[PDB]
């Protein structure tokens, strides 16, 4: 009569976990690690404990230069990154364009605060009327402009030429905006200006600029056919700034010390705050997770997993599983 | 598999069997049972599990999209920018994607070795006193009770100390 | 005495087809697939059933601008690819250049089909000489100038400022071209344009521009001290495009609306077309093949293989053959 | 090979087998023949034939270079475009080269593992009821027509069904 | 290791031999002493050394960096540039490390398979002849002296040469 | 009784080599290759027999434009590749830029030697003055300027228009620079040129530039709050290049041409010459190594092995190794 018998054999379960092979796809196994995260959670938060700068309908451009529609963000607080629209509506209010705007940007990806401070009070204007204003940027129903800039126009029957200096005392460097006004004929330019060929001179000890207005017709923008062109630069600390002109110069009002620096980016995303909280933010949601990979989007910032375009991304931990 | 255990000379795995990867089921006259082999599962967890790790640290340095900005003259570099993102991320996808499906194979293919090994290490510490079925199980040419059966799975068989119970059983049999 | 016997064994053939592996180089194996494309036609195609514009010696400035010795491509239909030489002899007639070439070329490259238009009848000019003509410009052995500018000079002995305007009531945009010419002495200047002092302004929503000729001494190219310089912008629908000069202006008679977009690039060879079609072209010939890889050229328009810098790539599908 | 089947433990293949890559030669009284293993040739022509799909799938989305264009005083951005396009054109023919090599040199692993785990399938059926040669030929101890060879080319053989025969001539060889 | 073979069922290496990485020792009347298999260890440097060279052969074209600058408002493209070329120092850097270690695995489970088939092709000889320890030893069933032995270390081993002398001994231990 | 064994082994030593694996680490094994350089000289060699230009406290401008205080480099030998610091100390004696700098680096990591050659003997000015000097320049105790460029001036009260052509009659294409000077204010214009609104033309078959003074206050970088702006062509052998000025002209005095072209690079160090030599350097010291792989330094010129960012990389060519 058989006898005494010792089997040796492996582990089987209920699972249904399926994996992929070079040979076969879709191969039931017993244990899987799953290291692909797939979810978001459709919001934008905070990074740590510190507030993005969500512009609403306001664009960069319309924030710094200080778009009378942008007054909800006249001194914002230090920020973890910058949420932009697509297309804001709120940008250069009256037609024209901003010098190296995309530069500018790309500065701003290392900024996390801007410190606002005055450098010509409005009242030191005593030659020139200090009070353009355009119903290309209203207010409250009625012709406003930029808070930042001034947009100076003849006195009496007079353009005296301006020359002002700035010297940057502060520890931080500074970024200073300004600007130059493109009209549309010559009758235009002597009825603001008096003077009938005027220049802008800016000097700093790189900075050897000089702008002269193109008079000429062209089609209208928002009502207007004028245009107004904007420059900045980064004034260092212990550097002076130089201003001459005899017409169509749109003065600096109020520049802006950068105080902090350190990470940050601008995103696109038609998403508004969550009052959440996250260490790691995409554009169109925040990650909570502990995969080492996801899939959500290209485009982060923080401490996050690795982007990878991956469907699906699972591991074999066990053996293959019996039917 | 590779190695010819799982699906192979030994069919299925044991339902029964939730102490483990791998072991032994039992049948003498003190009934029958599973039980899981110690030494050689941990031998697998730690080299499943170091595998595991090797590989998510070796992606922790990987390419980071960033966003850039371009003026409507800039479409050759703004162009540029974009294959070069696309193209990092694209090879990053196949390297994590060829990289699992790789190691995919080499992990079932590990476990088809470690029962194999298994097997012989029952196999060549019984020799004649007992018969391979040739399914994964022997049947001894001895009385095994529950001493001696976890003396085979500590590798503490002795082999001669029955060895005259075993020979006359097989000569027995030789009749 | 020997019995009956069964013996387990494996394939082998007369095959000689050999695979590389990682230890060893040169295997001899029962059966292999080679999966790299080696081969063209040496050819220029149609793209699916579509003919590429095949430039001979035209250049793409030569072609847009109307060079006389381009009057093959005055109207052409919807292309698959542009072919243009590496040295096309037929490119600015008169010396000059071409304002942003290469962004111009770009946006070329993303264009199936144009519309050429006149903007301007050149019977318009009742005030100025439109029929200027150069030497460097021929076209029957006589002088001729560009078919799609109109070079004016002044008429009687005057240039009266032209304030000329256009608006693309089109639906699709409008690629607009125009010029400045540079005279090389103030003789000259005043030979052609009457006034010494000149400019040219162009207007758009986006557009601001003014030139002043640049009146200088110059090597001569092609037998000219003259400069003749272009410049492009693409006219949004329903915007209009502002023309102001005094002198020194090339104007635009013909314009080009876009009319389909898509995929297509502009590929440098020598060759000719070919009469033939493919679903994938290369700079040196077209391919017909289902292999995944090929190693022809890294440059490729259309459903193509893969590029890889390999001579060779078989994969083994068979066992170690036996000598 | 990593088996010691395939130029191993036997060497040379069988040219007058067209039916199959592994299968059986044997040679009883009704004369000689080969006939293919199908079930382990088609497991491993689906087996090969998956890799081979699986490693051209994987490079489906992959680096394509377009030409841009530069003028004289943008020598830096047209040498960085010609660094980023050869950059991607080397790491994509690595990829491809390497997959090649390697998984070529497992394609071949793949068959002498499927031809060993076939020795052995025949091997753990007939045990003591034939004599293993050693060059992958088994001279067993009985009479086997061309229903036996059938029995254990789908593995149904029963062992003690021809038990007693090979006994005998196991007692044979015994005196 | 993957195949039972180097610690495994022959536990611990030979410090005593010196001239090679596989190879026999013995111990017959004769004394003892170590011997070397020449054609499995040169099959093995020579597999291995191809290796080395097909390593560094796949690395030959591959990025490299070049110095390019640009001024304070050409901060856009100074990064695409910085990321582009971290970025393929990054992927190379990955490839070498994941090739270093992917055939660091395989090399030592080529010697592990190079061992369990040089075993194969000793116990394929002696068969009956002599006895498996199941420590990677043979003890024989009759006399073995230094040229017997070096029949059965270059493959010359006659089987029945020692069949019957064997048998005897066979029949002396199952009485 | 136990009769003779043979027996199945493999080798062991006491190697401590450890070598690392997918699934374990620091496996001790019996024979390994290092594949990773990891040590260099720490000096700049030669490059095969060449040795480098290394400039000292001289920047590529310094050399270039001809800094009283690079005379070091008036006429430099056939290079291997250049070494410049980081923030070299003689660079712009006069403050101020230099026009596409980097495109020209760039074209000196092509070149391998350059030929001084004198195209305007500085007793060629006959109606000018042309000794300009400041003490921002200073050579050996006095003041000087750039020597490859001259400062003209007015002389007596006047500043005839100057109006200077030179064929390129050499060879070799020409490596040509020159500069325009912007003042403070009018008053320093009038003093030097003498006429107060004036221009400069510069012409080439390809060239057609025409500059014009920013005259401007602006801030004092040493001493001076006048700027140099420079400019730099390649003049084809064979074409000229014509000069037409009415002041603010810094007129070419040396060219250099273009002997021999290859591979170069420059090469930011700190480091001084070593009088040893390599077929491999980089920044921080050289490489002798016959290993495929070096972790040392991304930027080489030479014979090298492949840069990665490893600290370790070892193989495995022998067994693993009993304890
Ligand atoms: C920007 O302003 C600084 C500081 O102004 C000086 O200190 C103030 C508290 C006040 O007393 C001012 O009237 C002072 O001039 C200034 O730097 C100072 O310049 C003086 C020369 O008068 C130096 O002697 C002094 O050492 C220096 N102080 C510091 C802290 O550097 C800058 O003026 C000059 O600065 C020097 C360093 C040079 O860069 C020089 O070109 C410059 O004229 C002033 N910046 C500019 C561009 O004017
Ligand atoms: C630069 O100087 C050279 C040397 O004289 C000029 O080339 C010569 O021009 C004469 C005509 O006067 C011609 O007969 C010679 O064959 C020619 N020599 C060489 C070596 O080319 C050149 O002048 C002219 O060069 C020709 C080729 C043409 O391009 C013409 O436009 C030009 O004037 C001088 N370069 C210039 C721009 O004047
Ligand atoms: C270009 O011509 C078209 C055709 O006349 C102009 O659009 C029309 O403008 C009138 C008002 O003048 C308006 O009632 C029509 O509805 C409008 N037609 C279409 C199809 O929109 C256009 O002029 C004006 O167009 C409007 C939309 C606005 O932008 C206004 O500022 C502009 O003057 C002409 N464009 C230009 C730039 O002159
Ligand atoms: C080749 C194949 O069958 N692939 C399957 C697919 O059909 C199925 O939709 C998916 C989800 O179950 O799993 C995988
Ligand atoms: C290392 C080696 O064997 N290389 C050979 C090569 O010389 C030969 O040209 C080719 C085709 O015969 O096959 C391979
Ligand atoms: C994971 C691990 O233990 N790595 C070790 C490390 O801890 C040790 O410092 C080094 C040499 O001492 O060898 C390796």
């Amino acid at each position: 009569d058989p006898g005494d018998q010792i089997c040796i054999g492996y582990h089987a379960n209920n699972s249904t976990e399926q994996v992929d092979t070079i040979m076969e796809k879709n191969v039931t196994v017993t244990h899987a690690q799953d290291i692909l995260e797939k979810t978001h959670n459709g919001k934008l938060c905070n990074l740590d404990g510190v507030k993005p700068l969500i512009l609403r309908d306001c664009s960069v451009a319309g924030w710094l230069l200080g778009n009378p529609m942008c007054d909800e963000f006249l001194n914002v607080p230090e920020w973890s990154y910058i949420v932009e629209k697509i297309n804001p509506a709120n940008d250069l209010c009256y037609p024209g364009n901003f010098n190296d705007y995309e530069e500018l940007k790309h500065l701003l990806s290392r900024i996390n605060h801007f410190e606002k401070i005055q450098i010509t009070p409005k009242n030191s204007w005593s030659d020139h009327e200090a009070s353009g204003v355009s119903s290309a940027c209203p207010y409250q129903g009625r012709s406003s402009f930029f808070r930042n800039v001034v947009w100076l126009t003849k006195k009496d029957n007079a353009y005296p030429t301006i020359k002002r200096s700035y010297n940057n005392t502060n520890q931080e460097d500074l970024l200073v905006l300004w600007g130059i006004h493109h009209p549309n004929d010559a009758t235009e330019q002597t009825r603001l200006y008096q003077n009938p060929t005027t220049y802008i001179s800016v000097g700093t000890s790189t900075l050897n600029q000089k702008l002269v207005p193109k008079i000429a017709t062209r089609s209208k923008v928002k009502g207007l056919s004028g245009r107004m062109e904007f420059f900045w630069t980064i004034l260092k600390s212990n550097d002076a700034i130089n201003f001459e002109s005899n017409g169509n110069f749109i003065a600096p009002e109020n520049a802006y010390k950068i105080v902090k620096k350190g990470d940050s980016t601008i995103m696109k995303s038609e998403l508004e705050y969550g009052d959440c909280n996250t260490k790691c933010q995409t554009p169109i949601g925040a990650i909570n997770s502990s995969m080492p990979f996801h899939n959500i989007h290209p485009l982060t910032i923080g401490e996050c997993p690795k982007y990878v375009k991956s469907n699906r991304l699972v591991l074999a931990t066990g053996l293959r599983n019996s039917p | 598999g590779l190695f010819g255990a799982i699906a192979g000379f030994i069919e299925g795995g044991w339902q029964g069997m939730v102490d483990g990867w791998y072991g032994y089921h039992h049948s003498n006259e003190q009934g029958s049972g599973y039980a899981a082999d110690k030494e050689s599962t941990q031998k697998a967890i730690d080299g499943v599990t170091n595998k595991v790790n090797s590989i998510i640290d070796k992606m922790n340095t990987q390419f980071e999209a960033v966003g850039r900005e371009f003026n409507n003259l800039e479409r050759r570099i703004e162009n540029l920018n974009k294959k070069m993102e696309d193209g990092f991320l694209d090879v990053w996808t196949y390297n994590a994607e060829l990289l699992v499906l790789m190691e995919n194979e080499r992990t079932l293919d590990f476990h088809d070795s470690n029962v194999k090994n298994l097997y012989d290490k029952v196999r060549l510490q019984l020799r004649d006193n007992a018969k391979e079925l040739g399914n994964g199980c022997f049947e001894f040419y001895h009385r095994c009770d529950n001493e001696c059966m976890e003396s085979v799975r500590n590798g503490t068989y002795d082999y001669p100390q029955y060895s005259e119970e075993a020979r006359l059983k097989r000569e027995e049999i030789s009749g």
